[PDB]
RNA sequence: GCCCUAUCAACUUUCGAUGGUAGUCGCCGUGCCUACCAUGGUGACCACGGGUGACGGGGAAUCAGGGUUCGAUUCCGGAGAGGGAGCCUGAGAAACGGCUACCACAUCCAAGGAAGGCAGCAGGCGCGCAAAUUACCCACUCCCGACCCGGGGAGGUAGUGACGAAAAAUAACAAUACAGGACUCUUUCGAGGCCCUGUAAUUGGAAUGAGUCCACUUUAAAUCCUUUAACGAGGAUCCAUUGGAGGGCAAGUCUGGUGCCAGCAGCCGCGGUAAUUCCAGCUCCAAUAGCGUAUAUUAAAGUUGCUGCAGUUAAAAAGCUCGUAGUUGGA
């Protein structure tokens, strides 16, 4: 309807964002990505998960 | 009616299919290995190799004793030998087709800084060449995309060091009048 | 082809030169009265003046009331149903203002669930709407 | 260049360079107040051109 | 040697249309124009008439080969200075930063009268989705003159400038605090290392500019860059955003709210009381000083098909023969 405007954003739960260390950029980000792919870890067992797979 | 140039040209080809899974790997090992800062330097090298190959694949289209092929293929092999990829014993225009990407990355000066043992790591290289610590043949060098003059040379020419003695005052000359004379004495 | 002679050029070219006119993307873009009857007139943006705030139902499986703004344009004087993209950003639009309308993106064609609404809203009163929505900017009071 | 003669300097040397060492005074009025002096000296014909300027 | 149209198929001609003769004008050749005679000239091989968001050509972007689309815009060649006609000086102009009149727009006035033209550089008004300093100088390249010597908003140098294009910061290391491995082992675990990868906001004194800026230098006068002295950073707070995380298409069945409501989504699709797609946290991705959203457009399109398409039922061959142009024609 036109009389329910702004219901959910108006009525969510506002939580302040966090405050942490900055992320390295430039080549140093690319280097950390290189560091978490090939040279140190092995395929351990079974399938391969995703890098965000908190399950 | 002005007197200018008006001439520029791009030197990187974005690919055609964007999200192949296998290309981002090989094009990540070619970053983590030679210590690069983005993907444009990769696309820029592959396009300079494509320019070399496609001209060669135009000359091999030509019969033997072509007066064009004689002059062009022979001065091409001069332009690759003096940047020192092909073996000078191998002046033969069939070995161009077997030429990968690493034939230029190994000749980058950032690796010849790592391999000549005049550094510590590879990522210490770009910080050297940033901080005006080297030269080549009495000419100071500031750039890691400077494959030049395969007959090469080392550092330094002339640079007087004083970064921290000409830093904090010997760690001696600071405590004369700071909280000492105006307090107890 | 069907005729294959050596001097049959004015037959081929005066056959292709007719049968090109039965294309749809050639006839709409090239000569014809589509550029004539474009409300923009062959351009990518247009300013307008709001006159009313209305809502439009949605089509099938869906059940909602999307939000639209009746706009009269400057350079012609025609009337357009726009669209308010984000959540609740109808409450920042007051009557008789100026909005900067951009085409939606399916080249003047109905999209998604919304029946017959071509155009959307980008800027309001020379204040960008992503900043008015986020909070980087503020309406000029 | 040559070292030949002091007097060939002013003969075959441009006057912006003599004033590096310093031998040449330049003008002190710009070109905007010269063009308006010139055109205001163009309206009138007669002796009084010298009478209207500065 | 050229763009679209047959819902333009017949045109021109005592209003010179096509030709013959003698003249006039004009720099010369001719219906260019008068005087007298003849009745002819173009056209389905597309004349005539109408449109063009048409200035033309050198060329630009994508492309296998073929081609499509763009060329207002710095070089050559023509046209025009509000609109249209007229003419002087002059070798050369129907000139407009030269004059004479009309129409439209327009200034100062003592009300008798006078004068004007930015589609020259700057700068305002306007119209717009839509585009910069009312700055400095003849030194460079060159042009004009009576001329070595005076001039030139042509031109040059600066200011604005994320159209775009090139190169390129935001960290580097060492000691032992934790894991992982070929290498020596030890029945495994440990350990032992000719070589470690590293992982923590762990600790150490390293190596520099961005900036600050004296002094040259540069330049006609200055500035930037360039060279250098002093200065100048450890959460080095001198701090990287834009989009996204069902599939196509890289990447969360993490947690808390609403409960077919508000909304996302280019396409399929999500939401009705446990939503991996909504508003937010945490985490994760792709590009990186750049990235998305519109529109015009080319390739992909053998979905305009000459190379290279279809026509029984899906869109598709006139109801049937004859027939002038056309196209193709045996040995
Ligand atoms: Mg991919
Ligand atoms: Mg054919
Ligand atoms: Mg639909
Ligand atoms: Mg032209
Ligand atoms: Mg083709
Ligand atoms: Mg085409
Ligand atoms: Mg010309
Ligand atoms: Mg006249
Ligand atoms: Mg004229
Ligand atoms: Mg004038
Ligand atoms: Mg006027
Ligand atoms: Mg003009
Ligand atoms: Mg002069
Ligand atoms: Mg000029
Ligand atoms: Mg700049
Ligand atoms: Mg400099
Ligand atoms: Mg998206
Ligand atoms: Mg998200
Ligand atoms: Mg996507
Ligand atoms: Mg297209
Ligand atoms: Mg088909
Ligand atoms: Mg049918
Ligand atoms: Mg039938
Ligand atoms: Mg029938």
């Amino acid at each position: 309807s036109l009389a329910r405007v702004g219901k959910v954003r108006g009525q969510t739960l506002k939580v302040a964002k966090q405050e942490k260390k900055k992320k390295r950029t430039g080549r140093a980000k690319r280097r950390m990505q290189y560091n978490r792919r090939f040279v140190n870890v092995v395929p351990t067992f079974g399938k391969k998960k995703g890098p965000n797979a908190n399950s | 009616p002005v007197a200018r140039s008006w001439v520029c040209r791009k030197t990187y080809v974005t690919p055609r299919r964007p999200f192949e899974k296998s290309r981002l790997d090989q094009e990540l090992k070619l970053i983590g290995e030679y210590g690069l800062r983005n993907k444009r330097e990769v696309w820029r090298v592959k396009f300079t190799l494509a320019k070399i190959r496609k001209a060669a694949r135009e000359l091999l289209t030509l019969d033997e004793k072509d007066p064009r092929r004689l002059f062009e293929g022979n001065a091409l092999l001069r332009r690759l030998v003096r940047i020192g990829v092909l073996d000078e014993g191998k002046m033969k225009l069939d070995y161009i087709l077997g030429l990968k990407i690493e034939d230029f990355l190994e000749r980058r000066l950032q690796t010849q800084v790592f391999k000549l043992g005049l550094a510590k790591s590879i990522h210490h290289a770009r910080v050297l060449i940033r901080q005006r610590h080297i030269r080549v043949r009495k000419q100071v060098v500031n750039i890691p995309s400077f494959i030049v003059r395969l007959d090469s040379q080392k550092h330094i020419d002339f640079s007087l060091r004083s970064p921290y003695g000409g830093g904090r005052p010997g760690r001696v000359k600071r405590k004369n009048a700071k909280k000492g004379q105006g307090g107890a004495g | 082809g069907k005729c294959r002679g050596l001097r049959t050029a004015r037959k081929l070219r005066s056959h292709r030169r007719d049968q090109k006119w039965h294309d749809k993307q050639y006839k709409k873009a090239h000569l014809g009265t589509a550029l004539k009857a474009n409300p923009f007139g062959g351009a990518s943006h247009a300013k307008g003046i709001v006159l009313e705030k209305v809502g439009v139902e949605a089509k099938q499986p869906n059940s909602a009331i999307r939000k639209c703004v009746r706009v009269q344009l400057i350079k012609n004087g025609k009337k357009i149903t726009a669209f308010v993209p984000n959540d609740g950003c109808l409450n920042f639009i007051e009557e008789n203002d100026e909005v900067l309308v951009a085409g939606f993106g399916r080249k003047g064609h109905a999209v998604g669930d919304i029946p017959g609404v071509r155009f959307k809203v980008v800027k309001v009163a020379n204040v960008s709407l992503l900043a008015l929505y986020k909070g980087k900017k503020e309406r000029p009071r | 260049m040559i070292y030949d003669s002091l007097d060939y300097a002013k003969k075959n040397e441009p006057k912006h360079r003599l004033a590096r060492h310093g031998l040449y005074e330049k003008k002190k009025t710009s070109r905007k107040q010269r063009k308006e002096r010139k055109n205001r000296m163009k309206k009138v014909r007669g002796t009084a051109k010298a009478n209207v300027g500065a």
